[PDB]
Formats: C-alpha cells, sequence, structure tokens
RNA sequence: GCAUGAAUGGCGUAACGAGGUCCCCGCUGUCCCCGGCCGGGGCCCGGCGAAACCUCUGCCUGGCGCGCAUGCCAGGGACC
RNA sequence: GGGCCAGGGUUCCACGGCAAUGGUCGUCAGCCGUGGGUUAGUCGGUCCUAACCCCGCCCGUAACUCGGCGCGGGGGAAAGGGAAACGGGUUUAUAUUCCCGUACCGCGGGGGUAGGUGCGGCAACGCAAGCCCGGAGGGUGACGCCUCGGGGUAGGCGGACCGGCCGAUGAGGCCGGCUAAGCGUAUAAGCCCGGGGAGUGCCGUAAUGGCGAGAACCGGGUGAAAGCGCGAAUGGCCCCCCCGUUAGGGGGGUUCCGCCGAUCCCUGGGGCCCGUGAAAAGCCCUCCGGGAAUUCCGAUCCCCCGCGACCGUACCGAGAACCGACACAGGUGCCCCUGGGUGAGAAGCCUAAGGCGUGUCGGGGGAAACCCGGCCGAGGGAACUCGGCAAACUGGCCCCGUAACUUCGGGAGAAGGGGUGCCUGCGGGUGCGUAACCCGCAGGUCGCAGUGACUAGGGGGGCCCGACUGUUUAAUAAAAA
RNA sequence: ACCCGAAACCGGUCGAUCUAGCCCGGGGCAGGGUGAAGUCCCUCAACCGAGGGAUGGAGGCCCGCUAGGGGUGCUGAUGUG
C-alpha cells in the first residue's frame, strides 16, 4: 500500500467485491465522545462523528434540549441552583 | 506475597545491591499505602503523578510529596498557620 | 588542544539547547500594578506534571478573568481559592508582601526586587523561614542556609513547594537515569577527563592520573577551570 | 482455456482429526509444546470460574440454597477451594448444603 | 517518481527530445562530415545533469 | 562499512537542485541558497577573484 | 614485598560474561594412520576472451668478483 | 509471490530488425529503427501548524553577501492534523480519472415546510424546532508505555444439496455455489434518570473492587464496530445445447446448517513514571450584543436546477529499470500483507495460489593427481597442539530428583534417573452436544532404533579481572578498556 | 632562474544523502518460559499455632536462524574477489 496508507491513523478493512476482486478499504477513525466541562464525565444525547458526519444531521439532532447541554446532569441542576440562590 | 525480604524490589532479582533493593522496596511500600484523605477523610488516597495525589471515593486531588502525601515540612507550615 | 564540554556548552547548539517547547512555561507573579493595593481572589482549577521544573504546577483564574501557573505549596487542593495581595489572610497559597508576613513563617517563590517574579525558593520540597522584620528590609533564611536581606515590598507565597523527598529512593538503572536526563537534555552520559587524550583536557593522558593539583585558580581562563574551582578546602572534614 | 486449480487434499488430515478425536496421535512422544502453552492457563482459570458463578446463580434461581449458602460458596469459588462442578456438587452433598 | 513538479517535468522533457539521432537528410546534405551530436544519451549508463 | 555499501544510501532527497538565477545544479535545498551563485542568501552574485569558473564561461581566463 | 596498600581506593563478594587461565566425566579421524564415497573445480571438446609481469637471455661443480653468478675462468653434461 | 514510496525519466505499448550491447549463441531483449501511450469536484500537492528557517526595523562591525536580542510580517510535513465515490465494463499500452449504473461534499438559485407565533416526558432525554452580522465559552480535532476481559469481521475447517473433472462410468478426491460505496435501521461496555431504603451484611469481576457521600432490586435514556433491507442481478462465476468455412445464438443454476477465528476493527477494565507522552487549521453546541420580519420574513427539513480552476497520474519499484564505474552475491525497502499438513510457533520440511527455469555459457567422462563443501570409518580415546582449533557428545516434551554458595531474589533446565511409536476400548475438564480444544487410564502389537525425518542445551570443579544490561577503534584490537 | 619530486604553512569558500550528537513528526519487534508487588480462600485447634490451595502479571528477566540488529572463532572461502 502507499506510505500515506501506511499510517495507523487509518483503518483497514478487507472486502471481497462483487466481481470476486478481494480490495483495502480505509476510512478515517471515529472521534471520541464529548465530555462535562467540570467533571469530565460522558456527555449524553451528542453523537460521535466526523465533521461531516455532524454536519449530514439537524440542529436538534445533535444536543439535548435541556439548559446548559455542555454539562452533565448533576453539574447542569447544581449550577441553576447556586445561581438562583445567589440571585 | 510470601516473600521474606525483596519486597516490591523482587522484580529485581539479583541486581542492584542489597542497598538499594532495600531503599526501593521501603519506598514503594510506603508509597503504595492507602492514604486518608484531607476532604473525606476515607482512606482512598492514590498517587497519580510525581506530588499529585487522589482520592479514589471523593474525587479531591492535590498537592504532596513525591512518594508521601504530607511531609514534615508540610505539617509543621500547617500547624504553625 | 581540542574544546571542553563546557566550552562547546556556551555555544547554544541543539546538543546543550534546553528544549523549553515540552514545559508548560513560566510560572512568574501577575504584574505588580494588580497585586500592590489590591487583593485578587482566585480559583485553583488543575494541578498538573511539569517536565522540567522538579515540582508540580498549577492553573490559577483570578476574578479578573486573568489565568496564570504558579508553583503549587504541598497540600493544596484543586478547586480551592486564594488569595494575592497585601491583605490576603495568612495561609498556604497566599501570596503577598513580606512586610506582610509575621516571623517564623514558611515562604517560597520571593522577588528578589519588586515585581521581578520571583528567583528565590522554587525547587520542589524547598522552603525559607522569615526570621526577622524591619522598616527597611526583611530577613529571609534560605535553603542554603544563608541569611538574606529582602525589600519589605517584596512578594513571596506562603507553604512549602510540593514534590519533596524526591531523592530517597534510587535511580536504581541506567535506563532511569537516561529518562530522567533526557527530559531536560542534559548532557548524559558523562565522560571522565583522565580518561581523555592530552589534547582534550587538563587531565588528559596516557596515564590515568592527574599531572597537576587539581585546585585551579580563580584567574585561570577559560579553557582551565576544571577540577575543584578556587576551592578553599577539599578532603573529608574528620 | 483456463487450467483447474489442482486443489490440495485434506483427506489423510480427515483420518488423523478422527484418529485423534478416538484418542489416537496424542501421547507422550507427540507433544512438542509445553503443557501450558497446549492449555493454557489464565484461560483455564477463566473458564472454570465462569462455570463455577454460572452454576451458584442458577442454583439460587432454582432455590436449592439459601443466601447465605450461596455467598458462602461464591466467597469459596473465588478462592479456588473448587476444581470443577464436580468437585462442587460432591461438597454440596456431604455438607448436607442442597435443599 | 510519482509525484513530480512541472518545471522539473519540463525540463525532463527537454531532454528526452533531446535524445535522438541525427537525421539521415541532414547527413547525406552534409556528406558523411556530420554523423552525431553531444546530446546522445543512454538512460541507465548517462545520467541527466538533474 | 565506509565503502561499496555505504554508496546505497544515497536515495533520499538530493543535497543540491536546480538554482533559478544562475541555472546551475547547486541549489542547496535543505537550508535555501545557491553554493555558485548565492541566490537565497545574497542580492548580488557569489564572485570570487581565486575562482575560475566565472571565467571559463565567458572564454575570458 | 628488587619495586603492595586504603576514593589514581584496600579487602571480599552472590548473579552475570562470544574476557584470561588450570583440572575432571562424556565425546569424538586432533593424533597412532590414514582409507573409501558424494556434489563443484581441475582435465578434454565448441564459443567469448583479458590482466599482473617483461633490459636481452635463461644447465651445472670449484672458483675470481661490490665478498651468495643461467651469461666471467677451468672443467662436466646437454638431439628438438 | 502481491501493493507501493524515495531514486531513475521513457526504460512502458505495438510493428519491423540483429552492424554493435547481452560473460556463449540468438530469429530474443530494459538493445537499434518507426509510430504511439499518462484524461480527477472526491486520490495526493494546494489549507493548518510542529522542530526550524527567511525578510523589514533595531544594535555591532572599518565594512559587508557578516554576528545578533526585541517588535512586525512570511515560510516550513506528498507517511502529523485535514469536506466529499464506490461496483461493472473498456484499450496493444490510462484508469477510484474514460463509458454505463448508483452516490457524496462546497458555492449560488428556485418551489414548499419547521419555526418568528410548537410540543411529549418527574427526569435522563425525544424532537425538522426561525434569518443575518460581530464576540465569548464548552466539546472535538488531541495523543505515552505495559497488561487483560467483552463484542465483531476477514480468512479457514467438517456435513447436506446442485453443476462439472478425474476414478472401475467402484469407494473416494478436487473445482464454482458471488455481492461495493451510499441510504434507513439497534444494541453491548461506559455514563446517566426515577423508584428503593441495607450491616449475625449483602452485590460483583479474569483480576483490582462498590455501598447512608446511597447497596441489593424493579423500570428506563444516551450510546461503537457489526448484522439486516434497497443498491442487486439486468451484474460477476460455473455448466449445458444448436449453429462451426469464417463469423454466432439460446438455456440452467448460483441454495443451507455446525465449528475454529485473527497481528484486522469497536469498546471497557487495571498497572508504571525522579520518564508525563505536540500545536494550529477546521468542525459541533451554548450564551451573550446588534440588524430586518406581519395580507410579512424564513431554515441545519424534503424536491429540483447551475457551477466546481492549476499541477502529478506510463513503467520498474530491484540477485537486470535506484546508489555503488557493471544486466555488481553489497546497500537502499522487507517499507505494508500472507492458504493446507506437521507442529507452541511468522521455526524446519512438504505442498496449493502466484512466479520462475535469466541468482543465464554448454557438451564429454569411473577422465586421473590435487583443491574446496559434505557422509561414514575397526582397536585406543587428546598420546596431537601454544591451546580439545575444528569436529564430536547432549538436545523437544512428561514425571521423579537437585549441591557448595548466597545480596534470600537466585544458583536451576544445577547435577542425575525413568518414559515417548502405532492399534482396540474407557474415564475426565469447559461445553446444549456423539461440535471444537485439552487431560488421564487399561489392553494388544512391531522394529536395532518411536522428540525415528525436520526441529532440538554437552556437563562439573578451582583461580584472576570487571558488579550487572549497555558502548568502543566503519577497514587486523569487543577486552580486564 | 637548467628541468622535475616533498611532507607541510596561510587566505576565502563547500560539505551532517556516509557517519557523531540533539530536536519535531512517524513505522516495527512469531512463539514460549519464569512468576514481583497487590488481592485472597480452605482444614484442625485456639494460651500460642500448624497444614494446603488459588488468583495477578513486574522485570534495561530467560530460551528463541520471527522480523530487525551485531560481528566471537574457523585466523574457513575469496584475496587481478
Ligand atoms: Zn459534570
Ligand atoms: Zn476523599
Ligand atoms: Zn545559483
Amino acid at each position: 500500500m502507499k506510505p500515506m496508507y501506511r499510517s495507523r491513523s487509518w483503518r483497514r478493512k478487507y472486502v471481497r467485491t462483487p466481481g470476486g476482486r478481494v480490495v483495502i478499504h480505509f476510512e478515517r477513525k471515529k472521534p471520541k465522545i464529548a465530555h462535562c466541562a467540570m467533571c469530565g464525565r460522558p456527555l449524553n444525547g451528542i453523537p460521535r462523528g466526523r465533521p461531516v458526519e455532524m454536519r449530514k444531521l439537524p440542529k436538534t439532532k445533535k444536543r439535548p434540549e435541556r439548559p446548559m447541554p455542555h454539562l452533565c446532569p448533576r453539574c447542569m441542576r447544581k449550577v441553576m441552583k447556586e445561581q438562583i440562590r445567589a440571585q | 506475597s510470601g516473600t521474606k525480604k525483596v519486597g516490591s524490589a523482587g522484580r529485581f532479582g539479583a541486581r542492584y545491591g542489597l542497598k538499594i533493593r532495600r531503599r526501593v522496596a521501603a519506598v514503594e511500600a510506603k508509597m503504595r499505602q492507602k492514604h486518608t484523605c484531607p476532604v473525606c477523610g476515607r482512606k482512598a488516597v492514590k498517587r497519580i503523578s510525581t506530588g499529585i495525589w487522589q482520592c479514589q471515593k471523593c474525587g479531591a486531588t492535590f498537592a504532596g510529596g513525591a512518594y508521601l502525601p504530607v511531609t514534615p515540612a508540610g505539617k509543621a507550615v500547617r500547624r504553625i498557620t | 588542544g581540542k574544546s571542553l564540554i563546557q566550552q562547546r556548552r556556551g555555544k547554544g547548539s541543539p546538543t546543550f539547547k534546553s528544549p523549553s517547547h515540552r514545559f508548560r512555561g513560566a510560572v512568574k507573579y501577575i504584574p505588580l500594578n494588580y497585586t500592590q493595593e489590591k487583593t485578587l481572589r482566585g480559583v485553583v482549577e488543575e494541578i498538573m506534571h511539569d517536565p522540567g521544573r522538579t515540582a508540580p504546577v498549577a492553573r490559577v483564574k483570578f476574578e479578573n478573568g486573568i489565568e496564570k501557573l504558579i508553583i503549587a505549596p504541598e497540600g493544596l487542593l484543586v478547586g480551592q481559592e486564594i488569595y494575592i495581595g497585601p491583605d490576603a489572610p495568612i495561609a498556604v497559597g497566599n501570596t503577598l508582601p513580606l512586610a506582610k508576613i509575621p516571623e517564623g513563617t514558611y515562604v517560597y517563590n520571593i522577588e528578589g526586587i519588586p515585581g521581578d517574579g520571583g528567583k528565590y525558593v522554587r525547587a520542589g520540597g524547598t522552603y525559607a523561614l522569615v526570621v526577622s522584620r524591619e522598616p527597611d528590609k526583611v530577613i529571609v533564611q534560605l535553603p542554603s542556609g544563608e541569611l538574606k536581606a529582602f525589600n519589605p515590598m517584596c512578594r513571596a507565597t506562603i507553604g512549602v513547594v510540593a514534590g519533596g523527598g524526591r531523592l530517597e529512593k534510587p535511580l536504581v538503572k541506567a535506563g532511569k537515569a537516561y529518562y530522567k536526563y533526557k527530559a531536560r537534555n542534559k548532557f548524559w552520559p558523562t565522560p571522565r577527563g583522565v580518561k581523555m587524550n592530552a589534547v582534550n583536557h587538563p587531565f588528559g593522558g596516557k596515564e590515568h592520573h592527574p599531572g597537576k593539583p587539581t585546585t585551579t585558580s580563580r584567574r585561570a581562563p577559560p579553557g582551565r577551570k576544571v577540577g575543584h574551582i578556587a576551592a578553599r578546602r577539599t578532603g573529608r572534614r574528620k | 482455456k483456463k487450467k483447474p486449480i489442482k486443489g490440495q487434499s485434506r483427506y489423510r488430515a480427515k483420518i488423523r482429526h478422527e484418529q485423534k478425536k478416538k484418542g489416537r496421535h496424542r501421547g507422550p512422544g507427540s507433544r512438542k509444546g509445553k503443557k501450558t502453552a497446549r492449555m493454557g492457563k489464565k484461560e483455564l482459570w477463566i473458564k472454570t470460574i465462569r462455570a463455577l458463578r454460572k452454576e451458584l446463580r442458577k442454583l439460587k434461581a432454582q432455590k436449592k440454597i439459601d443466601r447465605k449458602t450461596y455467598r458462602m460458596l461464591y466467597i469459596r469459588a473465588k478462592g479456588g477451594q473448587f476444581k470443577n462442578k464436580h468437585q462442587l456438587y460432591l461438597f454440596l452433598e456431604e455438607h448436607g448444603l442442597l435443599k | 517518481a510519482r509525484n513530480k513538479p512541472l518545471a522539473k517535468k519540463l525540463r525532463l522533457a527537454k531532454a528526452l527530445k533531446q535524445n535522438r539521432r541525427v537525421p539521415v537528410w541532414v547527413i547525406v546534405k552534409t556528406n558523411r562530415r556530420v554523423l552525431t551530436h553531444p546530446k546522445r544519451r543512454y538512460w541507465r549508463r548517462t545520467k541527466l545533469k538533474e | 562499512g565506509s565503502g561499496t555499501a555505504t554508496f546505497g544510501k544515497r536515495n533520499s532527497t538530493p543535497t543540491h537542485i536546480r538554482c533559478r538565477r544562475c541555472g546551475r545544479v547547486s541549489y542547496n535545498v535543505k537550508k535555501g541558497y545557491c553554493a555558485a551563485c548565492g541566490f537565497g542568501r545574497s542580492r548580488r552574485l557569489r564572485k570570487y577573484r581565486w575562482s575560475k569558473k566565472w571565467k571559463k564561461k565567458k572564454n575570458a581566463h
């Protein structure tokens, strides 16, 4: 294979073609999952995917419908309670 | 786990000398125990890096000694303050 | 003859230049204008390991939006609040002028001149002790055992530097030393001048002995200051 | 034309496999690897311990043993007292712990 | 090489065009005095200046 | 070593390539200057009196 | 102790070594004492076909001689 | 053997040739003559930045094309980051580029719609969920080494059935039984959301472990690789029949169960650091400010139309296409990948696929002596030699057994002893299994020899030196240096 | 200064594709053995103790014609290769 594909940043799959010839398909690895800003726990409702997959989706299909979608539920509730008490 | 003297220094086999192996084993045995956390007060503190310790229950992380969470100088300054 | 290691180090070649891009950055105090006459609150966000520092470092975010990197004192807690200024309470992690620090206190990261950012007591596990306070100078005992006078307006942090006792354990392996010194690009392994050729070292020669006393004058020229430089004495003190 | 492949045959290998299944070609003189290389250690422990845990859970579900008995047998299995479910059942019958 | 720059490719093309024999009509016109030129080249023996 | 086997490692990037200014294959590519005419290092041509190379060009030696 | 010696370290030392050295079991063609066999050269035949080197030459015994001569002196041999 | 960088630069393809080249000949050729051949919105460069480098100001220098800190600008990776395409066919030579079929991304445009002015859940969350300009924050890009569990996929094996070839037109063996991107679709681990209120404690893993700072347990949310449906049989593959003077035309099939299973993918555990294992571009979300919208404005949602520039693209890729003067036994590139048997094994041996007979001079022969590379040698067994140099002994696996010394780790596979083939039947472990892998037992039997070939340690006791792993005179010194 | 021959000395320039060192970004190391810390369990007694069995995978550890790297002996062959 080419030196560019010799890199391990590509995942390689062996497939057999409908014409009966075996081919090597290379794909780019998917990113990790989003993590909470404060405690670093994984978030929910945010699909993984490379930029093209992320752009393939609508706005409401890539984040939860609640305030502060960048924090996990404990952190979201805690921040709002603190803000209300301070106010 | 059933070794009379080598302790954690048993990975070296018959190398590096008695005094070196003893001092390694003593330091590592003291470091690898479970230490009381200063926040939740439970023996669930482990070293994550040189001079950085973290509690495995409440998650509080602090800076301490290279091989022990607290040193004599730290204790002295804490009592003085 | 040929050059010495010390002579070659002065030309700043990559063999001797420090790799100041693996590190997290210098740890200097915020500008004196903020700290003088005002006291600022800050929150500790993270504590991490600096490749070449000998001490852990910490990230602090202050109430005015300024982010800074500091040497973490022993016992510092992530998420805690620290104060910098003349009115800061006497507690570990607080920075304030030496005039406001009571005697008998342990301090670190002392400023040589007001606003210079800190030069003294920065290694891991080190501290200095405040001895006496006067209207024109504050006496501090340094880790080396010297009593140095600082301007009263010089700033210092309360506590001891984290990472002490690092020398208790052996470096068991040549490979352990290899990694330790490669982290900062220090010349390792080192040769012995007595085993070089006469062209390379003053002590070089076929015989592996120095042909001259190893105490060299303080007035010797470059390329000759080897061995014990301007030594007051040598040997074991009884 | 395109000549057909000279396909290799596996008839003798099939016969040898049947004989080995019966128990032939397996003596000391036909062994080259170490006994552990032939029957790995961690894999064997995994098989046996998972089997023991499954059997204990099945017994508890069927109500043949109580919670205390299940707990005691669980710690015993972790400790490695039982090398197989046959020995586990022998222990059960011997101590009369099976209802 | 698989990947080439255009300028180098053009220079190689000029050398390739240069590498050819003298025309027979040139030989007969010159009366056999001109039979070769100094730019003749064999790929495996004489290598390009670049 | 140091002989025949050493010359087999000449398959890396060439040290010198063609120079846009003087047209000679002397352009140090890694450093970025010409070892013949000084292109990329100076505005004026690299000419030295101990060198007869620039006289050979115009048969003026 | 011609002329060792304590950090140009002294003494000892488990483990380690394509380091140096002595001995023992076993083994053997190292040896007594060398003999068979196999493949490739060597040899012959058909092709392609150089190089190092070269004052001209080119038998010996006793000699003279810049003291150790194919070439000189006296003898002896020598068909190509 | 297959794919392909760097380097080479026409060596690639067809026709016509053999004066020269080719270690011989040659009708052949990487050779000589003639004519041809490299088609991109998707693959690379182009974009970002890393180590680092350059110009301008500034300082120094007699001066500079010279040395240099700071500020401003720029460059810097064809194996780092980084929008989008895969099947079939076609040519003597190009194809992810050409033709047919089916897709995707960027920009602009047109008609609708969601929304501006909307909902379901206690919640995690499910949703098409307004437009434009500027800014801030979060996530992602974005990351070390060692070790293990779980879920898949390539490939492989055994059985049934259909077609064909060999075989006695017996048993039986082998060959084919295929399936891309794209589009729609779900769970696993992890994490989360509600109920629940434990301790003479229960719960769980391969292991470490978790619990009043909330366990057992009952419901759920989000979440990969994969599989599944369309793509898709009209395509590819095997076979059969009629026309057969060239030249052609039709009919069948291409279906299932059970295992092993990756170094190839996805996902979680755990451990180590006096060692901490990149940056920016880009992309997604949220939040703030500003600007238009009501017989109006208007999409991240469906349908459709138009446009997508420049350069590389042939070929070898090496025991003949590169470097070494060579069609050099070296080096670069073994840089990436690998059916069956035996077997622990990517070992040795045999063999399928693919390749080759060009590691390119042939013929003769008891056709010698002698030299290099191998096999055996009676009796003795180092008497040889500076010196057991060379060769020889041992050799895999199971069981028993194992010394001085010691830094207690080791020495150690010490030493030494016994067994090993094939055949006929049982027992055992995990397993649904008479699937697959592994572990014992009894009996019969042959040879000089059962790790029968291949693979495959000889051992012990004193002394000197250096603690050990490691490095050294590339080309006479590997050592106590 | 009849002609030829030196080892060497000085000036400015060219070289890290070989090789030495360091920095940035990347590829590779079949199979097996031994078994460190950590974590445990079982049986009899209990005034003390005694006797067994696991699990876990560290090492500049071990055997190894895996790949890759090195170059001790034959002072083997070749030594106008
Ligand atoms: Zn959170
Ligand atoms: Zn805690
Ligand atoms: Zn130039």
